[PDB]
């Protein structure tokens, strides 16, 4: 649970990069 | 065909708001269990890991965003059609909307959550859970979004490509300048003033660069002229009559 | 020297010096003498002078002609500021070791805070010998003995002078490579890109990397040499 | 075709959508800047009901609050003839403050709302905006509207304030309900000596504290408005520089 | 003939000679101005080893030192693309200070060098100059190079400082070698209470003094660099007025 | 025939440096014998005589230098040949080199010899040996040299003859303005601050006019343009290629 | 006909009349502004003879008095080549002050004139005006005339001051006649501790108080003159703006 | 010896004036 917020920040950056580079 | 495509703005808003809701829930759950004592092992387990992971991630994200925007930049910017330029302006406005949402989240929500957390606890370190979420998470995030907006404007729109917009520079750098100002925050709360008062001058720097948000006033205007000249006289006759 | 120019009423109504002694009026180099005395704080302390709450006992000499090995005021060893109360008497003593040959007027004084200095009686002391024979032995917590006159100066030179040489070399290198008039004319005609190229930036990057490496190496070596240090007291 | 638009309806829809996004982005950027400025210049009196007094609170809060109101008024009036700039800034600040107090001060640290509620600025902002609208002059606004903004701060805050100013008797002392609220709900880093509240003076006169504070706040608000109108004009610059 | 020169060699020789004289005159004028500014704004911590502490010395010295470095950088880079402006100012200040300490503080008043030696600024100046050279932007310099200038002050001064921070035990007290050097060699007008050194605070935390001071100095150096770059630009004016 | 004749610069540098070396040796010899006590007769014999002789000498030297430069001024300045104008520019650069050396001697050497002398002695008068050498010898000397440089530029070079150079005015007046600022030094060390600290605000004036030395940045540039336009295009082709 | 005038005599008479009215109106406006500035910046030392001391009075009064003199000099010299600007301002201030002291301080409250008489500024004003006239340069004026203005303040006030500096012996103490005048004629709101007069210092030297104060006042007057000359130039603006 | 520094300042001003007026 000490790696939940770090993992969510990484998931955010990845989803942004993939979806926005597509659009 | 699609001048106003808001998919990117919606995706960014949803991601940012969900992330901040998750952060707020995490703060609620783990502020008392592990955030009260700075020398406890649970503080390292649950709060220092966020810092050690998020600073490099923020730096890498900002550098990569700037590099990708500059790499995929338009080379023949001046030969852009009015419709494509209007679409580019709309995408820049989406960038600025996401930037404004991030500015609210960082400069308003967590900055005063600071006032309340510091009033409930006795400060024992320069990295409190409120400090970790505020100075090292929210401000860098809106700085990254400001970098993205600035470089998209510089690399896609001919008006912003030739030269540097003063208002854009102010609105992109001044709010970022609060992050170095955390050094003055730490210095004033350890030597200058021994009391947790917000109106202490040690926080005037926080105020001053906050004024730089008003630089957005210029940027919007710089967009509006570009909109105006794009509509033309006849289109103006449509809008103003 | 200097008290005559101070106002009479401030001199009379701040500190009353009494029995003051100089153990030796003639000392050799590395020879110790004790200047002792007593002081009374005037009850009607002037409003112009600040409170003696913060004050420092001192020896009024024309320089380090005598080295102060110790000083005591108010039954306490006093290397820092002390507090004097109004209407009370305090005894003081100062130990001084001869450094510079000559005749010098050495006074008892007390520097009170933003009121300022108050000078007591002085006496002429004759120091005979050579300043080159002066030693200031000091024992550390590890038992090592150093000479406070000469200790640590070689390290200061060895760190400071090479960096000044490096800076001078940097300036000289750029000046000879580019010049001032030629660079000015190039920049003035829109050819500012001709002054600085990729090789110049590479040289600057290499120099910065070497400077950072030297700083880190110096810091690490210094920490290895002196593993245990304390802040200023 | 209408410029970059292929039809009348497309142009109208795009203009409406961009209007919405511009309004939202400007609102939130101004909200963030205003909240930083206010909470770090006049936020101590706003945080706690023990600091909402007759001398220092009605002096400090309006003077530091008129800044972004004047700047937003300058922007909106000069560039759009839109009379809501002061209300824009004041509503943004109030919304942000209320969200923070309800979610963080109460939801996280469990301080009761009666201890942490913000000041009211909507009525003075409305006064200033209507003065600018009717006059059309920022000098007449900087005088009259600033005077009204300073004067209306305390009367429009009294309805939410008087309930906690009722008197109670403790062990031996006399207290207000606000002082007892601050005392009962413990703040670790808020000792009683910190609050810059009035403590009495030998030069205080026969019940003139609140009017004197209000008039002083209005007079200073005049100059602060005059400065920050031009500050907002400067921030609205469209200047493009060549070298950074 | 080459303009006012009758030959190629004459032109080259005259240009080289005038280059030398211009360099010398600029160096010495900047040296004088920098020495006045530094010795009368941050010279107290520079004079004495008893003032070289963890909080006030690493804060004050870089902040007041970056001024003439930024001004000289502005001059040299804008007008010549010469990347040694910060090193120019820092070397001038160091040379003047060392000459004064060795000739006057030691040669005249016979204070030992271990008591009177200046601070080291060459490494931060090199950092700032290389940042300006690689970047070419005074904004990127004002941020990154100023941060590095503030951060590198203490690490590059430690090699000449640690030797005097060894601990000794006097009659009853614990001393540093620097405090004992200041105590033994008597200064008539330097009581112990004058030095603005750190004395402890109830808000000081677990060994964060030097890093906090360094980061504060870097942040303030950013703004001081931004101001003094334009100060140096103003001082480089070629404006001719008609009436005095 | 001789565009760069440096005899005047060498003579001035040698004279100034020898004089300052003599002054330093005199200070070393007579600082303790007669400079410790202000009320002693030896103070009048060895230190006040220097003051009483040097103030009128400095004033006369400055006035005579300005008058001689204005009297021998060129009347047809605009009709100067490029070679003669280049020689005049070189002589002005020599003037500025001597000025910079004097500025170092006054504003750097003796100003901090002040810090050390005041730290060794208890101040008893407004005219200490350090004060006598610093305020009343070095500053007037570089003010005289600044007057000489300014009036040579105004009377010999057409660019400086028509109007007043702002940078030259600043660099000639600001460093001179430290001399009146000795009044604020004396006032602050007798009423305001009772301690011998250099960072005392009573010395901020000393700082402020010190900034005026940076005015030289403009003057050099004003020379360089005059050099550039003198070389011409072809000569530029020589220098930049 | 001469322009709007039908005859030569009509033109001459109208010009003379308008000259008189312009002179009167400028004199009285400058008088009012100068009196406000002086009486609310340096009026405490001017009101009472107990405040006319060796350190603070000769420092404060000339420094705050040179302001409107420099502004009026700028106006009159730049626009008319009329050399009476400093005398203009000084005479206005003196006339207003004397009228107030004789009519209000003495006529209303019955304080004796020996307690309430203003300072003398006519001689320094004449010096400054003649320096500007002979030189024609406001830089040479700002240096030399300001130095003379600061230096001449005390010598030209001594003739009206020394009579009250004679010594008397009261019950046990030594008094001046000025201190006894202030003590005898009671001011309810003027306790002895308020007056910022000299009280002695351990750094005061062998009878250098008045010269040091005079030289400090002159040096500061140089900078104040330089600032207020351009202030008066700005106030002489003929700029017409389009929007208020 | 109390007239050494005054005499050197005068010698400096004289040598400067004569030599520089010649050049
Ligand atoms: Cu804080
Ligand atoms: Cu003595
Ligand atoms: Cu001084």
């Amino acid at each position: 649970m000490g790696w939940l917020v770090p993992a969510a920040m990484l998931a955010m950056v990845v989803i942004a990069a993939v979806t926005l580079t597509r659009l | 065909e699609s001048v106003v495509d808001l998919r990117g703005m919606w995706i960014g808003l949803v991601l940012l708001n969900v992330f901040y809701l998750i952060v707020r829930i995490y703060e609620q759950v783990f502020g008392w269990r592990a955030g009260l004592d700075s020398f406890a092992p649970e503080f390292q387990t649950y709060w220092m890991s966020i810092l050690w992971t998020e600073i490099p991630l923020e730096l890498v994200s900002g550098l990569g965003l700037a590099g990708y925007l500059w790499k995929t930049r338009d080379r023949n910017v001046d030969a852009v059609t009015p419709r494509e330029e209007m679409r580019r302006l709309v995408v820049l406005v989406q960038w600025l909307v996401v930037y404004g949402i991030a500015i609210y989240w960082g400069a308003s929500f967590f900055t005063e959550q600071d006032g309340t957390w510091h009033m409930t606890v006795i400060r024992d370190t320069d990295f409190t859970p409120s400090h970790i979420i505020e100075f090292y998470m929210s401000y860098p995030i809106y700085s990254v979004i400001a970098v993205g907006a600035f470089f998209y404007a510089k690399t896609r729109i001919p008006y912003f490509a030739h030269g540097y917009s003063l208002a854009f520079l102010i609105v992109a750098i001044g709010p970022f300048m609060i992050i170095p100002n955390v050094g003055l925050n730490e210095w004033g709360h350890t030597f200058w003033f021994m009391e947790e008062l917000f109106v202490a001058p040690l926080h005037w720097g926080f105020v001053f660069f906050g004024w730089m948000a008003l630089g957005v006033f210029g940027v919007v205007l710089q967009i509006l002229m570009r909109i105006h000249a794009l509509v033309g006289k006849e289109g103006v006759k449509l809008l103003t009559e | 020297h200097g008290e005559k120019s101070q106002q009479a009423f401030l001199r009379m109504r701040t500190l009353n010096w009494y029995d003051v002694q100089w153990s030796k009026t003639t000392v050799n180099v590395n020879e110790e003498m004790v200047l002792s005395g007593k002081v009374h704080v005037f009850s009607a302390w002037p409003q112009a002078v600040a409170n003696p709450r913060v004050s420092f006992l001192n020896a009024g000499e024309p320089g380090p002609v005598l080295v102060r090995t110790a000083q005591f005021i108010g039954e306490q060893f006093a290397p820092r500021s002390v507090s004097l109360e109004i209407g009370k008497d305090y005894a003081f003593s100062i130990n001084l070791r001869g450094r510079r040959a000559g005749r010098w007027h050495v006074h008892a004084q007390i520097n009170v805070e933003g009121g300022g200095p108050i000078i007591g009686p002085g006496q002429w002391i004759e120091i005979k010998g050579d300043m080159k024979d002066f030693t200031d032995p000091v024992t550390l917590l590890d038992g090592s003995t150093v000479d406070l006159e000469h200790y640590g100066i070689s390290r200061v030179y060895a760190w400071h002078l090479p960096w000044m040489a490096v800076g001078a070399a940097w300036i000289f290198f750029w000046f000879v490579r580019k010049g001032i008039i030629t660079s000015y004319i190039r920049v003035a005609e829109g050819k500012a890109d001709d002054v600085i190229g990729d090789d110049d930036r590479r040289i600057g990057a290499i120099v910065l990397a070497l400077t950072i490496l030297a700083t880190i190496v110096g810091y690490a070596v210094t920490n290895s040499t002196f593993p245990r240090t304390i802040p200023l007291q | 075709a209408v410029g970059p638009f292929n039809s009348v309806a497309e142009a109208a829809g795009c203009v409406q959508t961009v209007d919405w996004m511009l309004l939202v982005l400007l609102f939130f950027a101004v909200l963030g800047g205003y909240h930083v400025h206010f909470m770090l210049t006049a936020g101590d009196w706003d945080f706690w009901v023990d600091w909402k007094d007759r001398r220092m609170w009605p002096t400090v809060v309006p003077i530091l609050g008129v800044t972004f109101c004047a700047a937003s008024q300058a922007f909106w009036w000069v560039n759009f003839r839109l009379p809501f700039g002061a209300v824009f800034a004041a509503l943004g600040l109030l919304i942000g403050e209320w969200i923070n107090r309800y979610v963080n001060f109460w939801g996280w640290t469990y301080f009761p709302i009666s201890l942490v509620f913000p000041s009211a600025l909507i009525v003075p902002a409305i006064w200033l905006d209507v003065i600018l609208l009717l006059s059309g002059s920022y000098v007449i606004t900087a005088v009259v509207g600033s005077l009204g903004w300073g004067l209306l701060f305390y009367p429009n805050n009294w309805p939410a304030i008087a309930a906690f100013h009722q008197a109670t008797e403790q062990h031996g002392q006399l207290m207000t309900l606000a002082d007892l609220i601050g005392f009962h709900f413990v703040r670790t880093s808020m000792p009683e000596y910190i609050r810059m509240v009035e403590r009495g003076t030998l030069r205080t006169f026969g019940k003139d504290v609140v009017p004197v504070a209000a008039f002083f706040s209005g007079f200073v608000s005049m100059m602060v408005y005059f400065l920050w109108w031009f500050m907002g004009r400067w921030y609205s610059t469209t200047k493009v520089i060549d070298t950074i």
